[PDB]
């Protein structure tokens, strides 16, 4: 034929097909062992997620969202993503005792419900109602976009304590208990309106520690709506809206790490 | 063009002196006049020679720019800026990705130009030493007054004179002439001075005497001649051209090169398109189609292996230095390991060029002299009286003198003003007897008589040092018949005897042997004159016989030639057991020729030409069946008349060929006629009629001692102390290097397929990109790069010159059982490997293998700053990107870390590492370096912006430790198996 | 530790970078030392 006989054709595919059959039978094998040394409720490794991220729902181009009030269609794509997340926060989604709980109103403390174990059923989460969500189809004209804390296992979010000078300087200082959120652009040519739990600008940490998808199914994470209802219009608007916290820091190379990057454009 | 050239040359020697001058409109007493020799040079042109058109520099640069691997990378390099491009205009990219990319693959192609550049190099200045033969000027008779000219205005007709010291200005028509002899070396390697005379005496004009030659100087006497050719016209001219000109070729090693890129390109072109065109039916867009082809491209060219090559055949070439063996063009390192056939000249190159004496008879025995430079020999006689009579008058009977300042200098390698037998005595008396100065100045030489053309010998009276007679004693040398015709008694161990018929056939037999070695052979006697019949004041007459010439005693005989170099006979064995045939080529007489043949083993004992068995059988040579004969002499007057055909079956029919009496053009014709039957072919040579044959030949090897100026110049490969055993030294390299090659390449090319699968496994799986573009340039161009040269230090496996010469079409460098290895069960082995360490860091981060499946989509979504992995956490982008990096950097360990065991298998083909053992102290330098290059590629702050490389838990390291094992053993158990039974299987399936 | 499990989504990047450059440079050496048997 192009290399060998018939004879030695064979030969060669039923060596090809025991060898490379012994090395998937033993690749398995390593994956199995890897796969052995690891847990069920926790990786292994936390450092990299370790400075929570913080993320909105309205899916942006490139960290923007321009569109025309004057115009429907124009909106309706940062709507989908929008409806996206919000249909999960349903109070249809969340009925009886198993597998929620109605927690605190008001912004409360911590929540241990024991190790990352499975020595018992499905850790009961905090009920979260999208009716704390004021205010916010969406805004077609001036944004109600809604923020979020990414979810680490084990983590707990620490707000900064009221020792020294603070930027949103000590008003409605919840220091023990809210997780806050300001954003900002000088450049002031806005309005900032935060919506959340307890009408606080932050997060309940009654809502942690997050015990994971496989202790924590069906688990609700607190939701921080924000509206720019700016009085400004035609022009590209940098605003960032900055979470506060021991535990979390920024990167000038991540720009999700703790904090948003919104170029809001209402070109109508 | 040249087919001209290679022809034998025709005449006018024939002519009268008178019938030359109408041919050419010229005086042989007035010569030319000034008006017409002038309109003869406008005419016929300038004496000088033009060098061949050559190729610029710029050409030979570029052309290495589009040889398979540079082409792919130019592709590849294009396709970066293309993307780029494209990327520019339709959303702004911040990144430097495509842009940078595309600026390092071009420079990767030009350095890459650069080494293959340096590898083919061709440095040739043949033309240029023919011109330094041209004297600067002549002395020309016009208008019957001799003058000065430049020697490029010499033109056919006019009247040339020259005498001893000067050049031929260019091919003369002897006319007058006294005591002129010239030095033809150049024509046919034998630098004994010839007689030029104006009678014509050989039909074949390279014989006669009347015909002077330009390339050859007068050494003494006076000529006067008539211009027959000028400049390219000249019979040495035409050499020139046909030298020059000749089509230089590929070597060997260069169409191995060849080979394997058309293999390797072959199957990059193959996956390049084959995937491709796979992953727009995946639907993927043209705008990453491009991107994904370009790492395919990067993948498959091994961008550091020509390098490689280069590098490895330097350092082979830097040993070969070091053995006084320079390689002026680094692919000849490689040819002589090739080499089937080796054509070589005998004086110069076989021969010392030294008249040496060789042999003795006295006392009625044969006594052997040593003929080697160095004197590796033994003592024959020293205690004979006889010895001490012939000894006296080898000193005594001998005008040639030691030069000035030589007593630093050994013996036999001292200049001596002289004929070759009046040195060659000489040089035989100083070195067995101490200061032959000191015999003659014991004996006052009073009158001589010096060789006569008539006489045939030469005579010398001397004051006997003895003081109890301080007599005259008589001194004679000259043609061993003649001298026996002047003798009475014979001296006998001491005293002396009649010269009965006994004794007298005992000589004509020992006269016959000597002569039969092919050696010189001259009679030595002496006379005591009677004391009463010559007073202490008796004046002798050299011009009239004054005293007896007669009733003399014959002391013994004396035989000489110009032996082989001490190492020749070694060296042609040696070549042989190889399997090489040796064939001899030289322009000298064919029983000198024979008799060395033998002498060095070219003919092999007992081995007969058609000639031996005619005159053995006593029948004649028409009767003798030539296949009965496996040698043969080739005159070149016969050779002028057969075709190459017949050239051919003389080739194929012999086993012992020798070729004397052979011009320029017919080395070349007997080169040509090797390689006609697909023979890799050597020539050996020191002369400028070497020169033609050692272009033509795949490499050509001159002597740096004893070479000319020409010879060096056609060579590819130069011995500085012309040792012939460097030959045995250069073949063995060149073998070694062969198969060291072979596994460097597989080495190389073994690490391609775990750059290769990741980029499949991307477009098939849609998950994370396992291994970047930048990632594998650290491999090819960084951490291979001293292992894989490593392997060029490795020693022979068994013993390489006990196997015959590879057959350049059937054995490759790299063959479909390289491939089968290194990319079909290493390569294989390796990916895993690499895969593993990328399924370990992703899922210890929280992205389990089982989720990977189809998640690109989402990851490599840079607005998707929240993607969840297995344990229901959410990543931001450039989170995600950092572990994906991370990957890149411990899959790249992973090759290092398999790489380690597969450069311990490379460094065999057949034996275990067990046998051939690590004394290889390069190699063990390259995995130190090479891990050492790693780790600082990974820990060294900043390296995680220029290339992408971030810091490696320790654990991280030994992810493919189990495959880097697996390897080892795999490669192990599978040569033990070759070994076990040199049947096939596994030998025919992997055996490099 | 309870709500104090700072250590856990922590890495000590710089001393693995310190060690991980001492032993690069200490294979780099002993590499010359074995090369240089002879030059
Ligand atoms: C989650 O809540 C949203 C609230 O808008 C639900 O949307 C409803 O969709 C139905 C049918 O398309 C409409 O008739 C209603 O007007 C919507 N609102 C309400 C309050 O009922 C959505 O269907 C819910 N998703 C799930 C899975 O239950
Ligand atoms: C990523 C995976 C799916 C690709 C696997 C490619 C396999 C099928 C390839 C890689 C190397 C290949 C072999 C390389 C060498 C030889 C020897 C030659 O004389 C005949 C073909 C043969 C035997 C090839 C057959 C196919 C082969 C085994
Ligand atoms: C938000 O909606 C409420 C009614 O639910 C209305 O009273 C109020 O004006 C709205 N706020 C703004 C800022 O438009
Ligand atoms: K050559
Ligand atoms: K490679
Ligand atoms: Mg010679
Ligand atoms: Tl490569």
């Amino acid at each position: 034929f192009l290399g060998r006989t018939g004879s030695s054709w064979f030969k060669i595919f039923l060596f090809y097909l025991i060898f490379y059959g012994c090395l998937a039978g033993i690749f398995i094998g390593t994956i199995q062992v890897l796969l052995l040394t690891l847990s069920d409720f926790e990786p292994k490794y936390q450092d990299r997620v370790a400075p929570p991220g913080l993320s909105h729902a309205p899916y942006a181009i490139k960290t923007e969202i321009s569109f025309s009030i004057s115009n429907p269609k124009s909106y309706e794509s940062f709507v989908k993503s929008m409806h996206k997340l919000m249909d999960l926060y349903n109070e249809s989604s969340q009925a009886g005792n198993s597998p929620f709980e109605d927690c605190s109103d008001t912004p409360a403390d911590y929540i241990k419900r024991g190790d990352l174990d499975d020595s018992q059923g499905q850790k009961k989460a905090c009920r979260f109602s999208r009716m704390w969500l004021k205010n916010c189809g969406y805004a077609e004209g001036k944004p109600c976009v809604v923020a979020k804390l990414n979810r680490i296992i084990g983590f707990y979010p620490k707000p900064l304590k009221n020792t020294t000078d603070l930027p949103e300087e000590l008003q409605a200082n919840y220091n023990q208990y809210v997780l806050p959120l300001r954003c900002a652009a000088r450049e002031k040519i806005g309005s900032i309106e935060y919506f959340g739990l307890g009408g606080y600008a932050g997060f309940p940490l009654q809502y942690y520690p997050y015990y994971g998808k496989r202790l924590q199914k069906k688990y609700l994470q607190p939701l921080l709506a924000i509206q720019f209802t700016n009085l400004t219009q035609n022009m590209e608007l940098r605003i960032e809206c900055k979470v506060y916290g021991e535990n979390i820091d920024y990167s000038e190379k991540d720009r999700f790490r703790g904090r948003f990057e919104v170029k809001i454009e209402v070109k109508s | 063009l040249d087919e001209l050239k290679k022809e034998v040359s025709m005449d006018d020697h024939k002519l009268s002196l008178d019938e030359l001058h109408n041919k050419y409109g010229t005086d042989l007493t007035r010569g030319l006049t000034n008006a017409r020799a002038k309109e003869i040079l406008a005419r016929d042109g300038p004496n000088s020679l033009t060098p061949p058109p050559t190729t610029p520099e710029w050409i030979k640069f570029c052309r290495q720019l589009f040889g398979g691997f540079s082409i792919l990378l130019w592709i590849g390099a294009i396709l970066c800026f293309l993307a780029y491009g494209i990327q520019a205009a339709t959303e702004d990219e911040p990144a430097n990705d495509n842009l940078y990319l595309g600026v390092v693959l071009s420079t990767v192609v030009i350095v890459t130009g650069c080494f293959s550049y340096y590898q083919e190099a061709k440095s040739s200045r043949i033309m240029d030493s023919f011109k330094n033969m041209v004297p600067q000027q002549a002395l020309v008779i016009r208008d019957g007054e001799k003058s000065t000219i430049n020697a490029e205005f010499v033109v056919a007709g006019d009247l040339v004179e020259v005498k001893g010291g000067d050049r031929i200005p260019a091919d003369l028509r002897i006319i007058s002439a006294h005591g002129c002899k010239v030095d033809n070396s150049s024509l046919t390697g034998e630098s004994e001075p010839q007689t030029r005379s104006p009678e014509f005496s050989s039909e074949n004009p390279l014989e006669t005497r009347n015909i002077a030659f330009f390339s050859t100087n007068c050494v003494e006497g006076t000529a006067r001649g008539v211009v027959v050719y000028t400049g390219d016209r000249t019979v040495m001219g035409r050499i020139a051209t046909l030298a020059s000109g000749l089509e230089v070729g590929r070597t060997p090693i260069a169409i191995e090169i060849e080979h394997f890129i058309h293999i390797i390109t072959g199957v990059a072109v193959f996956l390049g398109v084959s995937f491709f065109i796979l992953s727009l039916i995946l639907g993927y867009s043209w705008l990453e189609a491009v991107i994904f082809l370009i790492g395919i491209i990067v993948a498959n060219v091994p961008e550091g292996l020509l390098a490689t090559v280069t590098v490895c055949l330097t350092l082979t070439a830097k040993r070969m230095a070091r053995k006084n063996c320079l390689v002026k063009n680094l692919e000849a390192v490689e040819t002589l390991g090739s080499t089937s056939t080796i054509c070589s000249d005998k004086t110069g190159t076989l021969t010392q060029n030294r008249m040496t004496v060789a042999h003795m008879w006295f006392d009625n025995q044969i006594h052997e002299a040593d003929t080697t430079e160095n004197q590796s020999g033994a003592a024959f006689d020293k205690t004979s009286a006889t010895w001490s009579a012939l000894s006296r008058i080898a000193a005594l009977c001998n005008r040639a003198v030691f030069q000035a300042g030589q007593d630093n200098v050994p013996i036999l390698k001292r200049s001596v003003a002289g004929d070759a037998s009046e040195s060659a005595l000489l040089k035989c008396i100083e070195l067995c007897c101490g200061s032959v100065q000191g015999m003659r100045d014991r004996n006052p030489k009073i009158v001589e008589i010096p060789f006569n053309s008539t006489n045939k010998y030469q005579l010398s009276i001397h004051e006997n040092e003895k003081s109890s007679e301080s007599r005259y004693l008589l001194v004679m040398k000259g043609a061993p018949e003649r001298i026996l015709d002047r003798c009475s008694t014979i001296l006998l161990n001491g005293a002396e005897e009649p010269l009965k018929e006994d004794m007298k056939e005992a000589f004509q037999n020992a006269y016959l042997e000597l002569g039969g070695l092919g050696e010189r052979v001259l009679g030595f006697c002496h006379f005591a004159l009677p004391e009463d019949k010559y007073n202490e004041g008796y004046p002798f007459d050299a011009d009239e016989p004054n005293f007896p010439t007669t009733d003399l005693c014959f002391v013994g005989l004396m035989a000489m030639i110009d032996p082989p170099r001490a190492a020749v006979p070694d060296a042609v064995g040696k070549c042989r057991s190889a399997g090489i045939k040796v064939i001899m080529v030289t322009g000298d007489h064919p029983i000198t020729a024979k008799a060395i043949a033998k002498g060095v083993g070219i003919i092999s004992e007992g081995n007969e030409t058609i000639e031996d068995i005619a005159a053995r059988l006593n029948i004649p040579i028409g009767q003798v069946n030539p296949r009965d004969a496996k040698a043969c002499v080739v005159h070149g007057s016969d050779l002028k008349d057969l075709s190459t055909e017949v050239l051919d079956d003389i080739l194929h029919y012999h086993t012992e060929i020798v070729f004397a009496r052979t011009s320029p053009q017919q080395k070349l014709i007997i080169v040509e006629g090797c390689q006609r039957q697909g023979a890799i072919v050597a020539v050996t040579g020191d002369g400028v009629n070497d020169s033609p044959a050692l272009k033509k030949a795949d490499i050509g090897v001159a002597m740096g001692i004893s070479g000319s100026d020409v010879s060096k110049q056609a060579a590819d490969m130069i011995l500085l102390d012309d040792n012939f055993a460097s030959i045995v030294t250069g073949v063995e390299e060149g073998r070694l290097i062969f198969d060291n090659l072979k596994k460097s390449i597989a080495y190389t090319l073994t690490s391609n397929i775990p750059e290769i699968t990741p980029f499949l496994v991307f477009i098939i799986g849609n998950v994370p990109l396992p291994l970047g573009t930048v990632t594998i340039l650290c491999i090819d161009l960084g951490t291979d790069m001293v292992p894989a040269i490593s392997l060029a230090y490795e020693q022979a496996e068994s013993d390489i010159m006990k196997r015959q010469p590879r057959n350049p079409k059937t054995d490759k460098l790299v063959n479909e059982r390289l491939i089968s290895m290194a990319y079909g069960q290493i390569g294989m082995i390796q990916a895993l490997g690499g895969f593993f360490s990328y399924f370990v860091i992703l899922a210890e981060n929280g992205f389990l293998p089982m989720d990977l499946i189809g998640k690109r989509v989402r990851w490599d979504d840079r607005w998707i700053s929240d993607v969840e992995d297995s344990f229901g956490q959410q990543w931001t982008y450039e989170q995600r990107k950092i572990v994906e990096f991370t990957c890149h950097t411990s899959f790249f360990i992973s090759i290092v870390v398999v790489q380690w065991a597969d450069l311990i298998i490379c460094k065999t083909r057949r034996n275990s590492i067990f046998q051939q053992g690590m004394k290889n102290k390069i190699l063990i330098f390259g995995l130190f370096e090479e891990t050492a290059l790693a780790a600082f590629l990974s820990y060294c702050p900043g390296t995680d912006v220029a290339l992408r490389m971030y810091p490696l838990k320790p654990s991280w390291w030994f992810c493919a430790f189990p495959y880097s094992l697996i390897i080892f053993l795999y490669d192990e158990m599978r040569r033990f198996i070759i070994r076990r039974s040199p049947g096939g299987w596994v030998e025919q399936e992997t055996y490099y | 530790e309870g709500p104090d499990n700072d250590e856990r989504f922590t890495y000590d990047y710089y001393r693995l970078r310190v060690v991980g450059l001492i032993v690069a440079a200490v294979l780099c050496v002993i590499g010359i030392i074995i090369l240089l048997a002879g030059k």
